[PDB]
RNA sequence: UUAUGCUAUCAGGUGGAUGGCUCGGCUCAAGAGCUUAUGAAGGACGUGCCAAGCUGCGAUAAGCCCGGGGUAGGUG
RNA sequence: CUGGGGGGCACCAACCUCCAAAACUAAAUACUCCUUGAGACCGAUAGCGAAAUAGUAGGGUGACCGAACGCUGAAAAGUACCCCGAGAAGGGAGGUGCAAAGUGCCUGAAACCUGAUAGUGAUGGAACGAUACGGCAUGAAAGGAUCUCUGGCAUGAAGGA
RNA sequence: GGUGGCAAUGGCUAACCUUUUAUCUGGGCAGCCGAAGCGAAAGCAACAUGUGCGCAGCCUUUUGGCGAGGCACGACGUAU
């Protein structure tokens, strides 16, 4: 329905009627399913080598030799080729031909996306989910927001709209990860601040890009990860008039 | 509501069903009407065996201006002749259009439980 | 020059470890003093034997002196004044790292030095 | 099976450790043991031995699509709404070869006036169509 | 001061587990794809100031000449 | 050519359809020695047999089989001088370093071995322990203070002299 | 089996294209299952409720009445 529109100076300069996507009921399980399916589809095959631990010609000694019945080397008494022998193969390892992609029907995936979009209207879900804000949900901005081209201007707008403390929270929450993930490329653990939505590709997708936590996307690139990080809806977001225009029958 | 009904409640995932079950038991205690407790025990059954009722069955059995509780979904297959009130858990779009064209209403279980405190003349279908 | 497709620690450490010896000249980089940077337009420079440095980190914060030698493979420089003593007693140079020093006087003798600093 | 349910069970739900050896604890591989020692199971599954009948070539055979008169009658308004049918002088002129149906059966009631053209007609379908005042044309 | 011993804890020896680190491995994707009688791939022998192995090289033997890039050190 | 073939048993007829027994021809595809990128992959008995002086040491007449071995510190500052000793062994004292981390040197478990402390012990019977009561030793932190010990008073179920 | 989306005007797409690097958004009606069965085959082609008993639930004189789903009949399609 109606929501206040705020300019880059922070003053309400209109009252636009929201489309029917924003008016839907919250369904955690559908969002869960959609996010899990997409994260499963990102994955990448792995597994050991084809003949690992088995390139050998070991034979058993049989009985009467006073020892066990495992295969041994032909010119020694060292066991080989079996899963409980040192250097032997592994029983049931991962396989590169295993297919781990998940399926979700288009109707229920769109329904979960609508449910997640309508969740950003509720102040309670956003507030308890982690963020800090002092604005009137939902936040809607005039279409000149796509014209901003320097990060300083975006920071000025965020400060004037009461959404900069979340950006600072994400900046100072960046912290080193624990475990074997540091050595493989995942050195930090990040935080999610704010999502900016624009109708069409503009310089705003390049200006509000370096700001910590902020993810900027166009209306034709919304999925369930962006709106429910970790399968929890209630992500702070900003829209524009063009983005509101794009969502008359977007996911219905 | 022993541990048995608590387990059957814990299996569910959709929040609206859980809220319906709890509020139905509360309202049943409030009005001393076993209708709401019955509907709660029906909604708490396995999800595979819910009710799916076609328009033809309602047309076959009901009469002019009845009130109907369907703990399931009403499907559109058949022809509806006369006005009817069908408060069901969900409607398909064709069913909604047919009931609206006939001149009836399609109100959820919350609306029926709020409007009528006792169900003085409700007919359960399946 | 190794783009953002080198975000893996194994690749970065391979690049820094097995580098061609003409790339190890770039790792001898140190900040310039204010006058040097505002008269050459480069925020930094490379350290070469014969110039005066000001140590900024470690046990010798603030001590100045010339650079007495540079080794490409090791990646360390040697400075006047900064020394360590043997058990029997013999003052020895202590190696440092050029990213812990500041250049205050450049040594212009090559002629190609000015072009080498910038462009 | 649930592997974690059986950490510390040894046999893992099989009884003795002398079960779960190989193919001899199943009676053979595949549908093996047709009628010596699996005959009762063979008859109950639906794998009884025998050959019965013949087949005609698929070049000549056809599988006709069907539609009953009740179905065709009930959804006639939607058919004219989609522009499939036609409503000249009241009676519905509905052609079955544009839908994709090659035969009209007769289960159900007919009350509206229908002028149905198709290839095939059961006798009862024709009787029900013409007892409602309609006409049927053998479409050629 | 009850010897030879038994049980438990502590200090030390031997040993190399656990933890932390890792220029290595493995899998997938995108590219690119022939060479040799103008003597190839592979091998033997030699080649360093002190040089045994590996790597490179061929009696011009960890190497020679020319053009570009690079700039103050180099001698696997 | 007024010819020939085909239309899932052979022949006849109608109808439909094509022109063998000579030749070439890009793109869409397959693969990975190799180059680049990525990873809910392994992390030194794992991952390739090999974190490569690894197809090596070694084993077989031969076809061929085939290992183990990573880590000082920020900086060698890698123990000056003195005494013992046959000593370029090694020990003591004395130094370097935040810290010996003292060279195959990060941390440094158990089995096993040496010493010390507590209990017991040369008249004594065994699955090495569970439960209750005592001796001796300990009981700083993390455990108790109407808590531990000893008694008085009030109510007291089953039972009950 | 437990939980869900859609629902006779049924459900789902496959390869692939849009990939802007493997995600993702939007297309993709070829096809599969359901919708009519019986029969070796040629072939033929059914109840969109006719009757009764009655649980839940509702009404009621607390005894009876209505009674979805359930059960039992009747009628019909085809094969012999
Ligand atoms: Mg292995
Ligand atoms: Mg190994």
């Amino acid at each position: 329905a109606t929501a206040k529109t705020i300019d880059l100076t922070g003053k309400a300069v209109g009252e636009v009627e929201l489309p029917a996507v924003f008016d839907a009921d919250y369904r955690p399980d559908l969002i869960k399913k959609a996010v899990l399916a997409a994260q499963a589809n990102r994955l990448q095959p792995y597994g050991p080598r084809l003949y690992s631990g088995m390139e050998t010609s070991a034979r058993g000694w049989g009985s009467g030799r006073g020892v066990s019945h495992v295969p041994r080397l032909v010119n020694s008494s060292r066991a080989a080729r079996v899963p409980h022998a040192k250097g032997g193969r592994r029983a049931h390892p991962p396989k590169p031909e295993a297919d781990r992609s998940e399926k979700v029907n288009t109707k229920e995936r769109r329904y979960a996306i609508r449910s997640a979009i309508a969740a950003t209207t509720d102040p309670t879900l956003v507030s308890l989910r982690g963020h800090i804000f002092e604005a009137e949900l939902p936040i809607v901005a005039v279409n000149d927001l796509e014209s901003l081209e320097r990060t300083k201007q975006v920071i000025e707008f965020l400060e004037a709209a009461g959404l900069y403390e979340d950006v600072l929270r994400a900046k100072y929450g960046r912290h080193i990860r624990a475990g074997r993930g540091k050595l493989r490329g995942r050195k930090y653990k990040h935080k999610k601040s704010v999502l900016i939505v624009a109708g069409e590709n503009t310089p705003i997708l390049k200006a509000a890009r370096n700001l910590s936590g902020v993810d900027v996307v166009t209306v034709d690139s919304l999925n369930a990860e962006l709106l429910a990080p970790g399968t929890h809806a209630g992500r702070l977001t900003v829209w524009t008039e063009s983005a509101i225009g794009k969502l008359e029958g977007a996911f219905q | 509501m022993g541990k048995k009904s608590l387990v059957k409640l814990t299996r569910k995932t959709n929040p609206r069903i859980v809220s319906l079950i709890l509020t139905l038991k509360e309202r049943a205690n409030g009005d001393s009407a076993p209708i709401w407790k019955d509907i709660a025990k029906r909604l708490e059954a396995p999800s595979r065996n819910y009710a799916a009722v076609n328009i033809s069955k309602i047309n076959r059995h009901t009469a002019e201006d009845d009130v109907l509780l369907i703990p399931g979904k009403v499907l559109g297959a058949g022809l509806l002749d006369h006005p009817v009130t069908i408060a069901a858990l969900t409607f398909s779009d064709s069913a909604f259009e047919k009931i609206t064209e006939a001149g009836g209403k399609c109100l959820s279980l919350e609306e029926i439980m709020e409007a009528n405190p006792k169900g003085s003349g409700i007919r359960i279908f399946r | 020059m190794i783009a953002m497709v080198s975000k893996q620690p194994r690749k970065q450490r391979k690049a820094r470890y097995a580098a061609p010896l003409h790339i190890r000249q770039k790792f001898m980089g140190a900040r310039l003093s204010e006058a040097l940077t505002k008269e050459y337009g480069t925020r930094s420079a490379a350290v070469i034997t014969g110039d005066t440095v000001k140590v900024m980190r470690g046990d010798f914060k603030g001590t100045e002196g010339k650079v007495q030698s540079v080794s490409l493979m090791d990646g360390t420089i040697t400075v006047d004044g900064v020394i360590s003593t043997k058990v029997d007693g013999t003052e020895v140079p202590r190696p440092l790292n050029p990213s812990n020093v500041m250049i205050t006087k450049l040594e212009m003798k090559d002629g190609r030095r000015a072009s080498s600093i910038k462009k | 099976m649930d592997t974690k349910k059986f950490r510390g069970s040894r046999t893992c739900g099989g009884g003795t450790h002398k079960n779960r050896r190989g193919a001899g604890n199943r009676g053979g591989r595949g549908k093996a043991g047709g009628c010596k020692h699996h005959f009762v199971r063979a008859m109950m599954r639906g794998y009884s031995y025998g050959k019965h009948g013949f087949k005609r070539p698929d070049e000549v055979s056809r599988d006709v699509s069907i539609v009953n008169v009740g179905e065709l009658d009930e959804l006639a308004s939607y058919l004219v709404e989609e522009g499939l049918a036609e409503v000249k002088d009241g009676a519905y002129h509905i052609n079955l070869e544009n839908l994709g149906i090659e035969k009209v059966l007769g289960s159900g009631r007919v009350t509206k006036n229908l002028v149905v053209t198709s290839e095939e007609f059961s006798a009862s379908a024709r009787e029900k169509i013409e007892n409602a005042g309609g006409s049927c044309i053998d479409a050629e």
